[PDB]
């Protein structure tokens, strides 16, 4: 679950 | 003895830079992806960032389940690499608030507490989800 | 997860230099005085360098026993810092002379023979005249 | 015994 702005972060 | 052969990497790697021979070593483009993914996430998510430094302080008196609470909030439903991160990226913002609060001697238990929750949580995903190899090649 | 903590420990020491604070490791000052003394070495004694590098040429064939020969004769009479720095040399040279031959994979297996020569003959001489620390002070 | 040039190197 995307939960930080982070989540997509690659 | 483990002290003893990491001189010996180094003098032997540094001689055959020296020389035009580059002796890498297996996580050296693990460490340099690293070291620019967090530089890249301070950059990118700093308010974000902020949020998530702001859940703990370390003192002396300062237990390792701390540590390990707010870093299971980061993971509670999974890793995933942009997480991955952001733990290293708040453990080093945690050392540097010690090294300014004159607390130097946290930084060595700060790194064995990182130590203990990748063995413990991260490296089992790790493992199942490509490899430190991975990380490298996603990061660019 | 010795690999694990390795990663740790370079993140926390980049972002803490980053941020103006240097995080030392017990050996970092000892591999730079041996890199500088090596360097110094192979300048002021190059013909008599080339005397001893001259005794051995591994190839995927050679044994440690070859190397314990030569390196032996180089301690037969004792250890001191400079034949230390010469066994160091040494190894870089046999390091070089691998890659030059295409024999890449030999490095790992010199650095290991070092190693162990380290541990069986100079650490217990080393740990009774004043450890690494007196050969960086004596190297200056 | 001195026998190697560097014997002296500190
Ligand atoms: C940004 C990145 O890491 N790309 C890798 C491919 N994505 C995943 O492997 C992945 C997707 C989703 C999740 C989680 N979903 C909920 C919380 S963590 C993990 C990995
Ligand atoms: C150059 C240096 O290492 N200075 C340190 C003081 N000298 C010694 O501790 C020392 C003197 C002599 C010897 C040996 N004598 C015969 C062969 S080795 C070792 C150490």
């Amino acid at each position: 679950p995307i939960r930080y702005e982070w989540d997509e972060f690659c | 003895s483990q002290s003893n052969r990491e001189l010996v990497v180094d003098f032997l790697s540094y001689k055959l830079s020296q020389k035009g021979y580059s002796w890498s070593q297996p996580m050296a483009a693990v460490k340099q992806a690293l070291r620019e993914a967090g530089d890249e996430f301070e950059l990118r998510y700093r308010r974000a960032f902020s949020d998530l430094t702001s859940q703990l302080h370390i003192t002396p008196g300062t237990a390792y389940q701390s540590f390990e609470q707010v870093v299971n909030e980061l993971f509670r439903d999974g890793v995933n690499w942009g997480r991955i991160v952001a733990f290293f990226s708040f453990g080093g913002a945690l050392c540097v608030e010690s090294v300014d609060k004159e607390m130097q001697v946290l930084v060595s238990r700060i790194a064995s507490w990182m130590a203990t929750y990748l063995n413990d949580h991260l490296e089992p995903w790790i493992q199942e989800n490509g490899g430190w190899d991975t990380f490298v090649d996603l990061y660019g």
